């Protein structure tokens, strides 16, 4: 399936994406295309921080759902 | 100021969910910001009040930001102040409304208790997860809760 | 074909001012800014890319003025 | 329409390889090639580059991903 | 006047000059807008090297007329 | 058959260049049969010049070998029709094409340097007596340059 993504800017990329990938493959797949590293990325959907461990289906993220990109925060 | 003229354009236009932020219409810079408690979170259907203000160094300086409505966050304080990398040392001139609105949101769902900013709330979160999470869920129905 | 013409507006996008690009330079890291906005941010000697946060000094500035190029046509498009 | 698609799939031709832009980077003189293609040119660790003379160490090569992504959008549009 | 430039690609661009204007003239607009120094650049037009000195009028170089970039070229 | 020598093929059969022709021959694309036209305000206008063009298998890496096969009175081609330019040796560059070439070679027509020479008796023809060279050129340009198609 596909799957959006939401860079800084606002520009919305596409993503071919299964539901067993883990979160690190799709921050990849967005590092290719825009060239972030995985270190900096950052994906919220709902409100939440994708975390590197789970997978999109962990997350009941499925066909046509928009992640959106930021740069690691910490509230330290 | 073209660059806010535009972002604010695209939040009128083309909104994300969980997340409202328009203009006072006394003046562009402030905006009345809400937004939605992360799920599998405390703060779970909660709408919180934010201040957002664009300094005139905007983008080169991050936005001035603070809670409005009342939340027991270790990286919140009773102000309402927040203490975020990215609204200091670690912003990027590329960050927008958006994204620190939805960072802010973020750190909802990513509390950071270890490195305190109100000890109080931050001793707590560790020493007592489970109390300060039942605190936080308590003070999202009390104040975040028929606020609108 | 709007969307695909808009797509291609958002490739010759500025991160930071977030008009088309104006004298379109990049960093080490590869990511392109308008030379004014970068040399902004970089004020000193250099910084951290708005994008990657990967550090950047402004003398390693390299035009990339195959961007430029692509925002004039799509101005031809338009109009 | 074409005579405008043909002007900026020129912006996106690789003057080594004349194909569109595979791994697109550039060098100091801020002039993009192929990876494949600059690579070969500047076997042993540069070169000079093929359209301005220009001298290039193959170590300061950078991504032009800008560049890539308008090459996809392009072909995705005569699609 | 608009005059047309056909790059080393084959690329055409199109150039705003007056027929006042010396060949280094046209070179340096070249060079705003595909980074070649124009020591590097020789401009052939009929066959002829056109020289830096003379001017478009000189060589009959009317509206619409394509010159042909070349790199610099050494008999020996 | 790399598809640079395709790519070049087709534009120069589909976009011609005034004063140039170069066509393939049908048992080996490497090999081209070429026509260049005397540069104008030159010893060698109106003259067609017959030029072979081949294709080394490092192409474009490496300069295309192209030798005069019309006699041509120029400093820097001799006897044999070989042709010294640096754009064919030490100054080649892989963006050069075929149709950069040919144009450079005739760009060398419009403006000989016989300080460094490849025909030495030519050369200082050129720098002793500039004027009857000229009407040499432009004798061998009617002789053999003409009506030799
Ligand atoms: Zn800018
Ligand atoms: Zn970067
Ligand atoms: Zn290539
Ligand atoms: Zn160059």
């Amino acid at each position: 399936m596909q799957i959006f993504v939401k860079t800084l800017t606002g520009k919305t990329i596409t993503l071919e994406v299964e539901p067993s990938d883990t979160i690190e493959n799709v921050k990849a797949k967005i590092q290719d295309k825009e060239g972030i590293p995985p270190d900096q990325q950052r994906l919220i959907f709902a409100g939440k921080q994708l975390e590197d461990g789970r997978t999109l289906s962990d997350y009941n993220i499925q066909k046509e759902s928009t992640l959106h990109l930021v740069l690691r925060l910490r509230g330290g | 100021p073209r660059r806010i003229i535009k972002e604010t354009q695209r939040l009128l236009a083309e909104p994300v969910p969980g997340i409202k932020a328009e203009p006072d219409e006394s003046n562009a810079r402030y905006f009345h910001v809400v937004i939605a408690g992360p799920q599998d979170s405390p703060f779970e259907g909660g709408t919180f009040k934010l201040e957002l203000f664009l300094p005139e160094e905007y983008p080169m300086a991050a936005p001035k930001v603070r809670f409005m409505t009342k939340i027991y966050h270790p990286n919140v304080d009773k102000l309402g102040r927040i203490k975020l990398d990215i609204l200091a040392d670690k912003w990027s001139p590329a960050l927008q409304i958006r994204t620190v609105l939805l960072s802010i949101q973020a750190l909802l769902s990513a509390p950071n208790p270890d490195d305190p900013l109100a000890n109080d709330v931050a001793e707590q979160w560790k020493t007592n997860e489970a109390q300060a999470i039942e605190t936080a869920r308590a003070w999202t129905r009390l104040y975040a809760m028929n606020n609108i | 074909s709007a969307a695909r013409l808009t797509m291609m507006w958002e490739e010759v996008t500025c991160p930071i001012c977030l008009d088309p690009f104006v004298e379109p330079v990049s960093i080490e890291c590869g990511h392109s800014f308008c030379q004014e906005c970068i040399s902004q941010v970089g004020k000193g000697g250099g910084s951290v890319c708005p994008v990657c946060r990967q550090r950047f000094l402004l003398k390693n500035l390299r035009p990339n003025r195959q961007l430029a190029n692509m925002v004039n046509n799509l101005k031809e498009i338009s109009q």
